[PDB]
RNA sequence: GUCGCGGCGCGCCGAGGGCCCGACGCCUGGCGGAGAAUCAGGGUUCGACUCCGGAGAGCGGGCCUGCGAGACGGCCCGCACAUCCAAGGACGGCAGCAGGCGCGGAACUUGCCCAAUGCGCGGCGCGCGAGGCAGCGACGGGGAGCGCGCGAGCGAGGCGGGCCCACAGCCCCCGCCGCGCAGCCGAGGGCAAGGUCUGUGCCAGCAGCCGCGGUAAUUCCAGCUCGGCGAGCGUCGCGCGGCGCUGCUGCAGUUGAAACGCCCGUAGUUGGCCCCCCGCCGCCACGAGGAAACGGGAGCGCUCCAGGCAGGCCCGUUGGCCC
């Protein structure tokens, strides 16, 4: 009754068992300053998924090389990480997946890919620009700063076709 | 009286190795002890074992090469799913690479590695590393 | 008359003087707050590091913030 | 002790656990059902109540103070609770026989701190939380 | 630009129609309405009768507009009148809308008529 | 007798049937499983509600109709507790949906429609408080904000559209107008953050715990600073982990809690070796068959996501496969 009940949801963010550790806390502030993260919840989502992917590689470790399940899952797990551009394309092995750190997940951010493209020359300005949707991924305007661009779309990401740089109309201060 | 004979003998073998004695006399002898000793001799943790046959239970004289850390019995002889034999090794044996859990299978008494090689579960006689 | 009890209800809360809040500007709530806390510690290393870091609330570190 | 370990001794192992699992005071409190029947807050986070009287309790030594408290009769079980009103001077906010919500001190039915005999403490008075009254966020 | 190429065309002999996916690649400002888009839709459909074409479901995507809609184009207007959900046909004026009761009013009258 | 087997009812004839491998009796703030929570492994805990199967429609009975109900939005009666009333009589049943009340710490609109999703009725469309849709809605889950720039620029909003929709709406897309907008616990430790000024003086208070306060409080009442989390933060109850402090893995008993004072003993449990070669065991592997959701997982850009099984110029497009 009410298929709204049938819709599901998941916990994507994991809090530290030890809440107050001064060395870990300060490092999280560095990550938050360097990658322009909003709150430590932001970091938790990335930390959780790094853990699960590495855990999947460890589950595959206890399987024999080329096991029907090991080969099928192994191909897919490696494929998604280099498909997103997170893991070294050439390695494609479980051991290389084990070394991945949340910095890779932070690098996939659309707001991160802008500071490398020199569009906003500031993670905090990239965040600001994405909020005004002045950056478009290949014909898709994005208001969300964690688009997680797949490797191919780095060429596509550019200033939006809507008024901004090379403007469609009047943007911002010229408009106002 | 003696309900487990393997355990009593293996404890003696470990006790002799502690005081650095090569030759041990095991007072009770059994086919399971015989097979357990044969597997250890193959893996070279023990040397030649000579059974002095008597008109009773039999005694075994075992020459030790000084290369066994520890042996043991699992009582009762549990039933192990072939899939979960790894869990038994992870806890009882140190390191996946070194150490032998000795099993019994309808095919025969066999090594945990051999049990994995044909994926057949069984009962654990004991363990040696 | 040391116990006081129900007759001493209130007491130090009622006796206390009221010192006013000093008017302050808002903080940059947002990732910006994380950005500015980072510029307080890891970037600059002057506000906390008098030669070496002294801790966020050290008395020497105060007054260098005008406090 | 051999801890009965035979392949056919699985009723003995089960029996021993069920009988000796009752020795633990915490498992006993949790699964005996004695707490549920005897709890003034029986399986409830909190309960409504009238203040029997406003009486301070002298604190256990070394600490020396009269911690103002209110005796409270519960609507649900008609049992009398001694509830410590918290913060400073908050007893004044309460009047005798006012509506009061009371929650446990946080030690799960055990007394917290120097207050003697205080399994619970006052959270709200006549619809207004005592902190809200204390901070003046919401007045009486 | 009204780039309505029209995809996933399916002729339905049963309903005497040819329903089809529709994509409008318009940059910047919104496409100017469903009915104006319909004139181009008929040309791409090649049905050649303006009345039997109608698009159910239009959504403009976030940022760039690549709206996907499903135009029902029929061989005959009378096939459209025999087989069209009344509410959509009410919106297009093909059929008029005899306004009903409150559904509750039908229930209240039903209860009294049952009482007879 | 029943649709039918049966102590299922009846006569008759015997003397059984159960049990320390716990019967019977009693109790249960006992629906059961699919599942859920927590988590190395093993465990533990919970099964109101989605799916399934049961069981009931205030409480007992008893019934006809029917293909099927011991039906309660059928009837009949006993028992409560009601309502209409002209006092003669009549007539009940929200463990349907809103809504009232009682109670409890605790829980939504007397809201709108059959158009899907089904079903009822018959080839030509209506019925459905099933269901959908909106309202309330910090149960909770997820995505963005409160800036940034030297002056760059929105979205939150507003106003008309487009479109959506049973109609509304909301989203999104357009043009214009453009109002960024934070808290809640703490700093003696555990446990992150003041060898600052006020008050107070074992008082008031604080403090899960150890502790602070007795006139110079790092612990209170304030100011100031600073910390942690974050549109959430605190508080209380409970489950799990912690806790190998329940111990199968895996606990202890000389002295911290704990070998019965001693011995025989029935059940129970445990039983040296020894026969290769089959027979039944147990045991282990391998099948077969038995719903999904769910957990995992392939494939996939909901603008990102929590999602969903979609999508795309297509495996016979997919939605495998495991549980």
């Amino acid at each position: 009754p009410r298929i709204s009940r049938h819709r599901n949801s998941s916990k994507t963010y994991s809090t530290p068992k030890k809440p107050f550790t001064k060395p870990r806390l300060d490092a999280e502030l560095k990550l938050c300053g360097e990658y322009g993260l909003k709150c430590k919840r932001e970091i938790y989502r990335a930390r959780y998924m790094l853990a699960k992917i590495r855990r999947t590689a460890r589950n595959l470790l206890t399987l024999d090389e080329n096991d029907i399940k090991r080969r099928f899952e192994g191909a897919a797990l490696l494929r998604r990480l280099h498909m997103l551009g997170i893991l070294d394309e050439e390695k494609d092995q479980l051991d290389y997946v084990l070394g991945l750190r949340i910095e890779d997940i932070f690098k996939r951010r659309l707001q991160s890919v802008i500071v490398e493209s020199k569009l906003a020359k500031s993670v905090h300005h990239a965040r600001n620009m994405i909020k005004a949707r002045h950056i478009s991924v290949g014909g898709q305007i994005v208001n969300i700063p964690s688009y997680m661009v797949r490797i191919s779309n780095t060429s596509r990401v550019a200033i939006a076709d809507t008024s901004s740089l090379a403007p469609n109309g009047k943007p911002g201060r010229t408009k106002r | 009286v003696r309900i487990n004979v393997l355990r009593d003998a293996l404890k003696s073998i470990c006790n002799a190795q502690r005081i650095g004695k090569k030759q041990v006399i095991v007072r009770p002898s059994s086919k399971v002890i015989i097979e357990f000793l044969q597997l250890m001799q193959k893996n070279g943790y023990i040397s030649d074992f000579a059974v002095v046959d008597n008109h009773r239970s039999n005694r075994i004289v075992v020459n030790l090469i000084g290369r066994l850390n520890k042996a043991g019995v699992i009582s009762p002889r549990f039933d192990i799913p072939a899939n979960d034999i790894e869990k038994w090794v992870v806890n009882l044996l140190p390191s996946r690479l070194f150490g032998h859990i000795i099993l019994t299978t309808s095919q025969g008494i066999m090594d945990h590695i051999e049990a994995q090689h044909r994926q057949i579960g069984g009962k654990v006689i004991g363990y040696f590393y | 008359r040391a116990h006081g009890g129900l007759t001493s209800a209130g007491k130090v809360r009622k006796c206390t003087p009221k010192k006013e809040k000093k008017e302050k500007p808002r903080p940059p709530r947002g990732r910006a707050y994380k950005r500015l806390l980072y510029n307080k510690n890891f970037v600059d290393d002057t506000l906390i590091h008098n030669g070496r870091r002294l801790g966020p609330n050290n008395l020497l570190i105060r007054q260098k913030l005008g406090f | 002790s051999g801890k009965t370990s035979g392949l056919y001794t699985a009723r003995k192992l089960r029996t021993i656990r069920r009988i000796q699992r009752w020795a633990d005071k915490r498992y006993r409190k949790a699964h005996l059902g004695t707490w549920l029947k005897a709890n003034p807050l029986e399986g409830a986070c909190m309960a409504r109540g009238i203040v029997t009287q406003k009486i301070g309790i002298s604190a256990k030594q070394p600490n020396s103070a009269v911690r103002k408290a209110v005796r409270v009769q519960l609507t649900k079980n008609s049992k009398k609770i001694t509830a410590f009103v918290p913060r400073d001077g908050s007893l004044t906010y309460i009047d005798n026989n006012d509506e009061v919500l009371v929650a446990g001190f946080g030690r799960a039915g055990r007394a917290v701190g120097d207050i003697p005999g205080c399994r619970f403490k006052v959270i709200k008075v006549a619809g207004i939380g005592l902190l809200a009254l204390f901070l003046r966020k919401r007045e009486k | 630009e009204i780039t309505v190429k029209v995809r996933k065309v399916l002729n339905n002999p049963l309903l005497q129609r040819q329903q089809c996916v529709v994509d409008v690649l318009h940059p910047g400002c919104t496409y100017e309405s469903k009915e104006a888009i319909k004139a181009k839709v008929a040309q791409q459909l090649k049905v050649a009768d303006q009345k039997n074409i109608v698009l159910y479901g239009f959504k403009t995507s976030f940022g760039g507009g690549h709206t996907v809609g499903f135009c029902n184009a029929y061989q005959n207007m009378d096939a459209l009148m025999k087989y069209e959900p009344g509410f959509r046909k009410i919106r297009c004026g093909l059929i008029e809308a005899p306004k009903p009761v409150s559904r509750k009013q039908l229930k209240n009258l039903k209860n009294r008529r049952l009482k007879k």
